């Protein structure tokens, strides 16, 4: 019977000197035993508070722990630039395992910016080796929610796609993605036209980009 | 008498001395027009008609699916392949789904499926357009007299290409009138009832579409949006059709302003830029005398809602028609009547008299003598 | 100041075995619990083992009994993670956690290491094909660049113009393929009034193989 | 043998020596389960079944509107009331109406106006929430042998008051089951059919809304919803209802999960924490010798979406019942089998044996002897 | 530099009258074509009336013919609107325009004079009526303070504890009922920890009838 | 026959350092004698360009002037906080009038904020002379786009309203509102529940506030 932490909201979008509140639930009550790290990547997590409110030596006085119940909850008074990052609680309960949360993310939030779609074709070099890559480019858009669905000549493309996503510009708060779609050169050729449609919230309906084979 | 008392009322008056008077009828309301030694006309537009109405672009609200099938090939052959994924109105997507030796593959793992449906609407709806050259004005003009009701008029046509149209106004000659028949706008008619709404709203709807041509055979884009492929534990791929979107669409119609159609012709309340020309106008009863005996009102003299006060008055004279003497004081001023040339055609019918006075202070008497009526009134003006 | 610093990171076969080392300044280190924390690629932190101040006693994660064994060497002070018959799964980076204890394992602050990474897999070390993004007609801004396929491991760096083109720019992160394989793809946005004046090359560095590969795109 | 080659497939193996091994069967997959010197099972959630579901509330989609009733004042007599303002189930409008001396009023304006009409809901859904104590889980255990087929299993249920059970085994003995009946989401039924949804999405549907008590005449919350009020000339004011919100609802629910009821029972994909006790698991075939005559494989050895091996046998000898020789090399290697303790029963009959190489290049011999099987095998590890 | 400063405003009864005058400064006057534009409240520029350099030659727009007359004495170097029978909707904002014109009333770059407003109403001039915005219990933030009713002519100037409170409160634009009176309101949030501590009290100062008004407003 | 000019958007919701391009349809061809000004309030317009193309003397290059058919656009290249502000088309094709368009406003783009709703009974004194004002206020929401709706207890109020909006605020680039609701005493108190019910952007579904009279 391992106890869980539940961490929420997922992705917490806030502007900067918004007050930010996280919330982790504990499977069972741990009664206090319960920290508060940021992860910023490339470096190792940093402990921020420890036993539900106290303050690990040499963080600033935003961050704030709260707990009532199962429900323990991290604060940021106003967000700085330096705390958009992601935070995972860790219990400390009783024995190891000391469990960790899975995550929150903190987020700059921005105004809705409707992507930028291209489509690139396979490149002759690449079929002749024997495989084609189509690859559709969603460029600079927010929020991240964004669907991309390939299809083919008359079908919907799955299981053959995948996806990368940039992390937040440091100068748009923006995003980027590339989905590309592998085949078979076989395959490839079988079919005439490539596209991606993408849904996403600055679009008032989905755009298509598409191409013919060999053109 | 058809405008006293109603908020959407237009005061338009002749400049100069004109004899030509330009107005906007936005239908609705109506316009009350003067000019000098003229009747004053009250005119409305009755209705608006289009018929013959382009087709712009036609959406699926209710598909239908039929003609299924499947093709699976296995872990190691690579993707499966459906001549249909090429056939239009095809419908299709792949999956892959778990194979091994208990479907009938030599060895394990997953492998390509695609499920092709042909897609057909059952019932659509179209957004057509509204060509100014089949819009078809009628316009009522019934003259602003004081013939009694306590408050029939002639009607004329006007067609894009017949621009121009005369009203005969029996007593009082015809009136000439040129109207101009002046929207990024679609009527979106969806089984036999319609609506007006905006257009790149009509042109985002979430819906199947095909143009407008005639072919019983169209190719429907974006049929996807009608068809679902659910392919959940890997073991198959099930397709089916979403079933009428007429609810939707009436929920999301709410808002739109609806419009009568009846048997391709469509009624509209239209904006018409007109003017008019009373060269044979020239009011009824300039003949008569001046009315000698006195004057009192039925009722309670009335303020309108733009100003002008209506008035309602017996004559107990027997000169038979008369003038009627009417002025307005500060101190003599001579008064502005819309009910233009008030004249008592029988002393048991009273009158209605319209007339606009000045602000402030000020006595209307009707009638000529010293026990003549006299109406004290304050008109105040307070908001635009 | 209290810090500890790993060492040891690196590419295992599958069923391999590595041993990984992090070392400890700037407190008694006896009295310390250690503790061993990795988090796998686009995935949370795990806790898996832990020991106490004299490693007289060690706990390990479902995960990782019985494969991984957790040791300290007090009198070298440093901690240690001998990781046994690696699965494709245990590719990781590993932070080791320190924190001074009365109880076994109980601590309330902590110290972590830089982190090292460790990657499992039966793929041979290959460099990347690099394939062409090539734009097309839209004159305001079209998008081009390169492709970096099939290597292995990571990493690779992609320069554009040999840095003189920064801004626009996206490097997307790699992702790894059914093939054990890496894939990414670096792209520009740049205005098509240019797009036959500038000459627009890629410089894709993978040391591991040392293969530098310079590719120009057009249309 | 009943996982092979599915996707959703788990290993849990009793560590340490153990005799009891904790699972977590999600619905679709399956647990395979060893632990040793015991039989291999796989374990499985058929289905989750809930009855007798709390309704949380319930949301109007098909209103009537009845007993309309209007009252209008006049423009200096300030605003109309009518007694159904305050009388429940009742929605309502005030507007302005033109009055004047033609409608009946002394003078001229704006007058008060209200209509008010008394809503009903014609038809409802519910927004039923789902309550542990009334699940009823079932697990189907079959127990991964090599009986034969290319490639009948007993059945527990689990209530949450009564939260243990006892698997027969025949042939194998009894296994022991406790499981621990471990959502904020709500099962929305409309209509003889059902959803899962996220919960605050329910609770902000734009639909009128009475609570879960019984009372055949509720008061409905947000009426105004389903009602439209439209005086569009000053001249007069209608109300209608809206009409079904059935397509809508339909619409919005595309992506929700459908959920089968069929008479107030509902299925669930439910995951269930349990785990099981095999302290009268033995296995069989124990007393049988080893085989002393050679094996030759039927099918090309296969591997398995986890990396296992599967392999098809015949054995040609003639001890009856006999223990199969198995074991891996480098160089000698005891051999990982997943299909536990495999003997032959019978010559004719082939079996299956699931086995875990280890990483690398492993040669398989089965039998014993010099002549006996050998399967050269490399088993590749490149993504998690 | 080239420039034009106007006088005249003022409130007027209906079917009175008053006259604007816009004085000019730094260009030959009479090489400059005028202008009138005005701006009726919550509405747009209404380009009303027009006259030559010369002022040989008018044109008025139909909204102001046959009321309002301009004129321009080129001697004293400056432009007249001579307004006449003002009904209610000639209440606004009026600014003259002037131009270089070779052409009658043609123009290409001009210069606009402050703007000067009239307002036309029977309306006799009233003082406001001050009423509290009453708050209650949220116990975080709470909003509360003034409303200034049924007055005229506008402005009034209201601030919040004799100017000590600035930040949160929100000033609105008067609103003019039918009655032909103004009305608005004045709030401000502030936190329900200090809703019995900090008293608040609204200065309402409509001058034209010289009635300052302090409310206090409590629960 | 006037010329009338029709400017769009009526709003245009840029954040700052955004390309803004505004629209002028003439009635019919004035050729090029097409006019830009910005009218910001308390000030006269100001002439930014002129003759379709030509910038007025001292304008900064950021203004640009395009001219195709009857369309003209005015293109801000990069929107600085001084140019939030109304802008109005004139044209002088011909003759006087030289009317004026409609006008577009420019204003600051933000986040979506859902506004706090308050709403406040008739005070006893303003009873006591014998009218009622309600007041609800919505305060400091984006977009400016909100819905206010009066109910009285089962009746929605229609006509007895007046609304009044700030200008954007210069700090968080919002806007508040304030709807009172005026009714003889008499009429106010045949009436129990009085409520004003809120829809914005921000909210997920209305937010109503309501009292009962007297309590
Ligand atoms: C797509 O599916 C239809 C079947 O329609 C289904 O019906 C129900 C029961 C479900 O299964 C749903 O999936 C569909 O709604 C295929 O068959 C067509 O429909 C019927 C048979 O089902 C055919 O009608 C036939 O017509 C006879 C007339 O004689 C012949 O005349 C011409 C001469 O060339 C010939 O072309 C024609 O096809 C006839 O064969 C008459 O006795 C009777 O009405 C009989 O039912 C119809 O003709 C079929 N269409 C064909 C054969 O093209 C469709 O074929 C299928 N589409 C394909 C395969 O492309
Ligand atoms: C709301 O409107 C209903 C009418 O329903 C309408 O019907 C159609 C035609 C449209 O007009 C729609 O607007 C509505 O759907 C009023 O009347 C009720 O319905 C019917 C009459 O229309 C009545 O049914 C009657 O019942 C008889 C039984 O005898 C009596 O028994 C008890 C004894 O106290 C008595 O209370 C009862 O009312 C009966 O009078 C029988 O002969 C026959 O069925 C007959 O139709 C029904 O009883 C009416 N309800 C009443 C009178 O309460 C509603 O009255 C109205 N609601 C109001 C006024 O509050």
């Amino acid at each position: 019977s391992e106890i869980v932490l539940t961490q929420s909201p997922a992705t917490l979008s806030l502007s900067p000197g918004e007050r930010a509140t996280l919330s982790c639930r504990a499977s069972q009550s741990i009664s206090t035993f319960l920290a508060w790290y940021q992860h910023k990547p490339g470096q190792a997590p940093r402990l921020l508070i420890y036993d539900a409110s106290t303050r690990a030596t040499g963080v600033p006085a935003r961050f704030s722990g709260s707990r009532s119940g199962t429900d323990f909850t991290l604060t940021i008074s106003t967000l700085e630039p330096e705390d958009f990052a992601v935070y995972y609680c860790q219990q400390r309960y009783n024995w190891p395992p000391y469990t960790f949360g899975q995550g929150t993310k903190v987020e700059i939030k921005r105004t809705v910016a409707a992507p930028s779609v291209f489509i690139f074709p396979p490149s002759d070099e690449q079929l002749k080796s024997g495989t084609a890559s189509v690859v559709c480019l969603l460029n600079n858009f927010y929020p991240r929610e964004a669907k991309v669905q390939w299809k083919v000549d008359n079908a919907l493309q799955s299981g053959n796609s995948q996806e990368s996503v940039t992390e937040q510009d440091s100068k748009d708060s923006t995003y980027s993605l590339s989905s590309t779609l592998t085949l078979s050169k076989a395959d490839y050729e079988k079919h005439k036209v490539y596209a991606c449609e993408v849904t996403h919230q600055g679009l008032s309906s989905p755009v298509t980009k598409s191409f013919n084979r060999g053109e | 008498m058809r405008c006293v008392g109603v908020g959407n009322r237009d005061f338009v008056e002749g400049l100069s001395g004109a004899t030509w008077v330009d107005v906007v009828l936005e239908h609705g309301g109506c316009v009350t027009t003067m000019a000098k030694n003229k009747p004053t006309l009250d005119i409305e537009l009755q209705k608006t008609e289009a018929t013959q109405l382009a087709t712009l672009r036609k959406l699926c609200i209710e598909g239908k699916i039929t003609n299924i099938t499947t093709d699976s090939r296995c872990p190691t052959q690579g993707e499966a392949i459906l001549p249909e994924e090429q056939d239009q109105n095809y419908v299709c997507k792949h999956t892959y789904v778990d194979r091994g030796w208990g479907n009938g593959c030599g060895c394990f793992g997953k492998g390509s499926l695609v499920t092709c449906a042909k897609f057909q609407c059952l019932e659509s709806i179209e957004g057509k357009v509204v060509q100014h050259e089949n819009l078809k004005y009628t316009v009522i003009i019934t003259v602003h007299t004081g013939d009694q009701h306590q408050v029939q008029g002639v009607t004329a046509e006007i067609t894009s290409q017949a621009s121009t149209a005369e009203a005969i106004l029996p007593g009082y000659g015809t009136l000439g009138l040129e109207c101009s028949p002046r929207n990024e706008m679609i009527l979106l008619t969806m089984k036999n009832k319609a609506w007006m709404v905006h257009r790149q709203w009509f042109f985002d709807l979430p819906l199947p579409w095909t143009s407008g041509a005639t072919t019983e055979t169209p190719t429907w884009n974006r049929r996807e949006l009608l068809v679902t492929f659910k392919n959940a534990h890997a073991k198959k791929q099930e397709v089916v059709v979403l079933g009428s979107q007429e609810g939707a669409m009436h929920t999301a119609l709410t808002g739109a302003t609806e419009i009568q159609t009846s048997g391709g012709t469509s009624i509209f309340a239209g904006h018409l830029k007109c003017r008019l020309k009373m060269d044979k106008l020239e009011l009824k009863g300039m003949s008569y005398a001046m009315c000698l005996n006195t004057f009192v009102l039925k009722k309670e003299v009335c303020e309108t809602q733009h100003g002008t006060i209506l008035i309602k008055v017996e004559y107990k004279g027997e000169d038979a028609p008369c003038k009627i003497p009417f002025s307005t004081e500060d101190k003599a001023h001579n008064g502005r009547l819309i009910t233009a040339n008030p004249v008592v055609t029988k002393k048991e019918e009273p009158v209605n008299i319209e007339a606009e006075p000045p602000f402030g202070e000020s006595n209307i008497v009707i009638g000529i003598g010293d026990k003549a009526l006299k109406i004290n009134w304050y008109r105040k003006g307070l908001v635009p | 100041e209290v810090q500890l610093v790993e060492s040891g990171g690196g590419l295992v076969q599958p069923g391999g075995s590595l041993r990984l080392s992090c070392s400890a300044s700037g407190f008694t280190f006896s009295t310390y619990s250690m503790h061993w924390v990795r988090q796998a690629p686009g995935k949370g932190l795990e806790y898996v083992s832990a020991i106490t101040g004299e490693g007289d006693s060690a706990f390990y994660a479902d995960s990782v009994k019985g494969r991984f064994t957790i040791s300290r060497d007090n009198s070298k002070n440093t901690l240690y993670f001998e990781m046994n018959s690696l699965r494709p799964e245990d590719t990781a980076v590993y932070y080791c956690v320190g924190g001074y204890s009365n109880f076994y394992y109980y601590y309330t602050m902590d110290v972590w290491g830089q982190g090292t990474t460790v990657t499992v897999s039966s793929a041979s070390t290959k460099g990347p094909s690099v394939f062409p993004l090539a734009p097309s007609s839209k004159s305001g801004t079209a998008a081009l660049g390169c492709l970096v396929k099939d290597y292995f491991p990571e990493p690779v760096t992609v320069s554009w113009n040999s840095g003189a083109l920064t801004s626009g720019v996206h490097t997307f992160p790699a992702v790894l393929q059914s093939s054990g394989l890496y894939s990414l793809s670096s792209v520009v946005t740049v205005p098509s009034s240019s797009l036959g004046t500038q000459t627009y090359i890629c410089n894709v560095n993978h040391k591991p193989s040392n293969t530098k590969v310079d590719k120009r795109v057009e249309p």
